[PDB]
């Protein structure tokens, strides 16, 4: 199938045309978000029963 | 969505009549239904309540035992059988649509009403302001008082704001304090805390002229304020 | 001591019965895969046998151990009524389970359509109603150191036929019909491995009906043969104490063994006990 | 509770009552998963009983059947096959006159039947096997032998023996003592396949009830 | 052209390997592991009489919609456990349900190949079907509202679609998956969404352009569940190979693998905590397992369902977790 092959090849071409950061920077960003929002995560730190809407 | 009441007219004192309301255009069986009356010169006075499914019925303490509320869900009709019709029972009786679930807006649609003419612990809702003078484009803050904190431990404040424009039915503005009703422009606003509440009209037009009513819905002795008339 | 060993055996039997039926009830309440009409009947039989094991078996054990009725007489009649009520109710739960199974097996359309937990409640109510209908006349006008059921001939017939012999006839008829229906289903089912499986199903049906009916019979039939013969053979027949007590406790052992037949042999109950 | 909270609770209770009533009504349904491969007699038996999923609702002898047709789901079957884990029976359609056709048709249906039989969600689900177009099969079996499909047949080329061999090959993949395969021969002119389904469903219910009592 | 495709794939994997300097596990060995997430069933939502395939939390973190095979779409007041709405579905074969962020609409769909849009706020007090979105030739496995007028759906026809609810038409079709698509997760900015499919691949789609920006292939079995990380720069998939994976959008590579040897069943649902440090996955083994997203440690277990946990959602305020399962129950956890 010419059409399927050309579509897949072009799709892979635009796949490769993606700027990729280092995985170290991705992990650093993941930490930055996780500890930058840990104090507002009730599942990570359970809220006091007074502020817990499911008591 | 319409609610058409029938019945009414002149009735001898101590007599009996049965008001009905022929609902159409909405899921009548799923709405709780009220009667709210209004003497020809006085404010709104809640009569009775029949919940959706008829499992819960409430009456005004001044009518309990005398009046009887019933609904015909297959017929989409709400009834008010009246017995021993006193002189105090002369009023325009409004059939009020009302549904109750999380986030619902009770008292959102009101019927046109019928006039019944008779010949010869409840929370006090106070709005002393009356005949407030207004001009178009100005900001007015209608005040309201409650004898008991309308705020519940769930966080809701059960105060309602209705606009009784001249010659037509009351229309919901703010259903639970600071909640704007559908179809109401966001120049009306509700605010308050505890027992004191204010209805703010940011830039009032000539249509905003009418009588503005409080209503608590916390305990279920539904009481209205003495209407705060706004006039040009 | 000869009294202490008897007390120990009877107490262990009572504890095992209480534990078995309490565990059946707990399994039904704590697992909703067991909350269906058939298991409602099974757990109501467990409830009835728990009532036996906690309100009759301790008192009957004390009566056996002390060889006398150390209590009063109104309480003697009360506990005889409890005994008759609860044992009749257990036997008629066996009958209700048989009837429910018979309807499930011979009336699948009713099983899908009309069979509801309300029918299980009705069956339980009927078993308890028969229990009262058998246990009230002795307290009414159809009646120390000896607490015995009314040996009146008419009441003897009415309480042995209505509590065992009519139930035995019903269970025999219902489970024979169930046997024929199961056999017909197996022959409808019936390369030769299918024939071997039909044979295995045949023996499984035989073994299951044997366990059910044989446990019921070998537990209660000796008691009811004695309880029907002796009131008419008062002087001509003498009951040895050892044989009489063993015969009396065979039915209580039925109250012990009903959870085994109907619950602990059930695959669903076994899985629900594994989960708990 | 507030007055509004009380009325919301009342509405929730009315909703729960309606849900309970609807579930009671739905528990009386005999749910049947209809399966097959294209040119089989799936549509024929649907017409005889009488978008991505087609539901056929019919009542026969006071028993209401919900027949679920998933033919138009040209997807990964395993991703939605568990949606019918609780059917009373699978109604599987095989074209008898598909041994001499290729698109091999009978091997395709045979592999599909194997996958459905031995699927983990259908280990104890009985199957009402329909062998459709038995007249077309009889017309094609006098001319073409049952050797294109089955080389190891080594049997007579008559209609009865060839159809029985096909049915045996289809039943051979059960590999389960709990579930049964109810096989029937249909010709698209017969009007008793509703009765065949009803009889098989009653046998399934009876066998399950016996299995509960320990008598099966 | 197959040779060119193979060369391009080799180039893509080499570019991913080049950027794979330090693994997420290696970098996160110096952060404090969360001790034990011992959440407890605060509420049990009873009323569904069949298997629950989908739940979705409201943005108010109090209302939630659940979809069950009983033909009912139930909206719950998760605080009071009240039933707000019981929506009866025309097709009972529902496998997805979405709650509009405005709260005015819910969507559902399944084997009918339709995304049905339900108006929760009509003048009449009933919930009715505003729009039936037809055009998928396979079952709908997920749907998510972009807003009141836009919804993105995934289908077993290997495609995702973006719909204009008012016109009912596919604004965009998202082709490129070779297997059936099980799940969608919208990005927080809703400019782009990820979809996992049965080809064991997750594809990143640009909603406006309609093109597959990135493709993520780490799983060896069907991806049943996909979820964006709270910042929208990463997402987590859950597949039938008993493993969850975290993929970075910018790194275009798998970061973390969430698997335990004693877990062999597939994964039905994934969700993140509000901070994103917890990855909550629902399994076939009847229980939800809580994962330290940064460290791939089982921080907790949400045992409490008697059948396969088919769906789960974390509230937007992060307060609670709901778990729906095949045992017909929704459990709110804290
Ligand atoms: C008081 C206690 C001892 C009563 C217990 C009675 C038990 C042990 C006896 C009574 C009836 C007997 C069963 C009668 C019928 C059969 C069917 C046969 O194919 C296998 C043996 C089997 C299953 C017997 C097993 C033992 C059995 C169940
Ligand atoms: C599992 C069951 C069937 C095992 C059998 C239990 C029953 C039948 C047996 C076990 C212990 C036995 C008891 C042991 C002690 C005595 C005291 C003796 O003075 C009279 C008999 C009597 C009262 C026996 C009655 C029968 C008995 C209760
Ligand atoms: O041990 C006791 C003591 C009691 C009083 C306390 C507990 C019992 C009194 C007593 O007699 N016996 C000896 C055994 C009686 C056995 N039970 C079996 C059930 N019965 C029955 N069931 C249906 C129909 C008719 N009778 C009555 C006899």
């Amino acid at each position: 199938s010419i059409a399927q092959a050309r579509k897949l090849v072009e799709q892979l071409k635009m796949e490769a045309n993606i700027d990729r950061i280092k995985v170290s920077k991705a992990a650093a960003d993941l930490m930055a978000y996780c500890e930058a929002h840990a104090k507002e995560d009730p599942l990570l730190t359970p809220v006091p029963a007074s502020e817990n809407p499911f008591r | 969505v319409q609610l058409v009441e029938s019945g009414g007219g002149l009735v001898q004192p101590g007599g009996s009549r049965k008001l009905s309301c022929s609902a159409s255009g909405f899921a009548f069986s799923s709405f709780g239904m009220h009667w709210v009356r209004q003497a020809p010169e006085k404010g709104l006075e809640w009569v009775a309540y029949i919940s959706s499914g008829s499992g819960t019925i409430y009456y005004a303490d001044t009518v309990k035992g005398r009046f009887t509320i019933s609904r015909d869900d297959p017929k989409n009709t709400l009834f008010l059988q009246m017995t021993s019709l006193r002189s105090e029972d002369t009023a325009m009786y409004y059939c009020v649509r009302s549904i109750y679930y999380y986030g619902s807006s009770p008292f959102d649609f009101w019927g046109q009403g019928t006039t019944l003419t008779v010949s010869s612990s409840d929370i006090v809702m106070t709005q002393a302001t009356s005949s407030v003078p207004v001009t178009p484009g100005e900001s007015v803050s209608i005040s309201c008082r409650s004898s008991k904190s309308l705020l519940h431990s769930n966080g809701n404040t059960y105060l309602y704001w209705f606009l009784q424009r001249p010659g037509q039915s009351p229309q919901l503005l703010i259903y639970r304090m600071s909640n704007l009703a559908s179809g109401v422009p966001d120049r009306f606003s509700g605010s308050g805390s505890g027992t004191a509440f204010t209805l703010t009209i940011s830039r009032l037009e000539a249509e905003d002229v009418g009588v503005y009513y409080c209503m608590q819905h916390l305990e279920y002795p539904l009481t209205f304020g003495a209407g705060t008339k706004l006039e040009l | 001591s000869y009294q202490v060993i008897t007390s120990l055996l009877l107490g262990t039997l009572i504890f095992c019965a209480v534990l078995g039926n309490a565990c059946v009830v707990a399994a039904i309440a704590l697992e909703r895969s067991l909350q269906n009409v058939a298991n409602y009947l099974i757990g109501s039989l467990a409830v009835t046998d728990l009532m036996v094991s906690v309100l009759v078996l301790p008192m009957a054990a004390l009566y056996q151990v002390l060889n006398k009725w150390t209590l009063g007489q109104v309480t003697c009649d009360l506990f005889i009524a409890l005994d008759v009520l609860c044992c009749t109710s257990s036997i008629w739960h066996l009958c209700a389970i048989a009837l429910d199974r018979y309807w499930a097996i011979t009336d699948p359309i009713d099983y899908v359509n009309k069979r509801t937990p309300r029918r299980a409640a009705a069956l339980i109510s009927l078993t308890w109603l028969i229990g009262f209908l058998i246990s009230i006349p002795p307290m009414l006008g159809w009646r120390p150191d000896a607490c015995t059921i009314s040996k009146d001939h008419g009441y003897t017939i009415y309480s042995t036929f209505g509590a065992f012999y009519i139930p035995l006839l019903l269970m025999l008829v219902l489970y024979g019909r169930i046997f024929r229906a199961a056999r017909f289903r197996i022959r409808k089912t019936v390369a030769e491995a299918k024939r071997k499986m039909a044979l295995a199903r045949e023996r499984k049906t035989v073994k299951t009906l044997g366990i059910i009916m044989g446990t019921f019979i070998l537990c209660w039939l000796p008691f009811f043969i004695v309880a029907l013969v002796l009131p008419f053979c008062e002087s001509s027949c003498h009951m040895p104490t050892l044989l009489g007590a063993i015969i009396n406790w065979l039915g209580y052992s039925n109250s012990l063994l009903n959870p085994v037949i109907y619950a602990y042999f059930n695959k669903d109950f076994q899985n629900a006990f594994k989960k708990i | 509770l507030s007055a509004e909270e009380r009325a919301a609770l009342e509405r929730s209770k009315a909703i729960e009552k309606n849900l309970k009533e609807d579930g009671i009504s739905a528990a009386k349904d005999v749910k049947l998963l209809l399966l097959g491969a294209g040119e089989s007699g799936k549509n024929t038996i649907v017409k005889q009983m009488k978008t991505g999923i087609v539901e056929t609702h019919f009542t026969f002898k006071n028993l209401h059947f919900r027949l679920f047709d998933v033919g138009a789901q040209r997807s990964e079957r395993k991703k939605w096959i568990h949606c019918f884990e609780d059917v009373t029976a699978i109604i599987f359609c095989v074209a008898l006159s598909g041994y001499d056709q290729v698109l091999n048709r009978m091997h395709a249906s045979l592999k599909l039947f194997d996958s459905i039989c031995n699927n983990k969600f259908f280990i104890d689900t009985s199957i009402i096997l329909f062998l459709n177009k038995k007249d077309l099969f009889g017309e094609k079996i006098k001319k073409s032998p049952l050797t294109i499909c089955f080389p190891e047949y080594t049997g007579p080329n008559t209609y009865e023996d060839a159809a029985a061999y096909i049915q045996a090959q289809f039943e051979s993949k059960n590999r389960s003592p709990n579930k049964e395969i109810y096989c029937h021969m249909t010709c698209s002119t017969d009007t008793n396949n509703i009765q065949v389904v009803f009889d098989a469903v009653t046998d399934i219910i009876i066998a399950n009830n016996l299995r509960g009592c320990g008598l099966y | 052209l197959r040779q060119e495709a193979e060369q391009l794939k080799n180039q893509i994997r080499d570019a991913r390997k080049a950027c794979a300097d330090a693994t997420l596990s290696q970098i996160t060995n110096n952060i404090d592991p969360v001790g034990r997430i011992q959440m407890r069933t605060r509420r049990t939502l009873r009323g569904h009489l069949a298997k629950i395939y989908a739940m979705h939390w409201g943005t108010d973190s109090r209302l939630l919609v659940s979809a069950s095979q009983d033909g009912k779409l139930i909206i719950w007041d998760s605080y009071t456990t009240n039933k707000v709405h019981a929506i009866p579905l025309r097709s009972s074969w529902v496998m997805t349900c979405a709650y509009a962020p405005s709260g005015n609409y819910v969507a559902c769909g399944g084997l009918d190949n339709i995304c049905s849009i339900y108006n929760l706020k009509t003048r009449e007090g009933n919930v009715r079907v505003s729009r039936e979105l037809a055009g998928h030739t396979g079952y709908l496995s997920c749907c998510r509202f972009l807003d009141d007028n836009q919804i993105v759906t995934s289908s077993g026809d290997t495609t995702c679609a973006l719909w204009d609810i008012e016109t009912g038409q596919q604004t965009t079709t998202f082709t490129g998956h070779t297997g059936d698509v099980m799940s969608l997760s919208l990005a927080p900015d809703t400019r782009l969404f990820v979809s996992g499919a049965c080809d064991a691949s997750a594809k990143l789609w640009d909603v406006r352009e309609g093109m597959c920006r990135q493709t993520f292939t780490g799983h060896e079995s069907d991806i049943n569940a996909i979820c964006f990380f709270p910042n929208g720069n990463a997402f987590a998939t859950g597949s039938d190979d008993a493993t969850c994976r975290l993929f970075d959008l910018r790194a275009d590579q798998e970061l973390m693998t969430y698997s335990h040897d004693n877990i062999i069943c597939g994964i039905t649902s994934v969700s993140f905590s509000k901070s994103g440090r917890l990855l909550l996955a629902g399994y076939d083994d009847f229980n939800c397992n809580v994962w330290d997203a940064l460290k791939a440690d089982r921080a907790g277990v949400l045992a409490g369902h008697d059948n396969r946990v088919s769906c789960l959602g974390v509230t937007d305020d992060g307060m609670a977790v709901a778990t729906g399962s095949w045992d017909s129950f929704l459990k709110i956890w804290n």
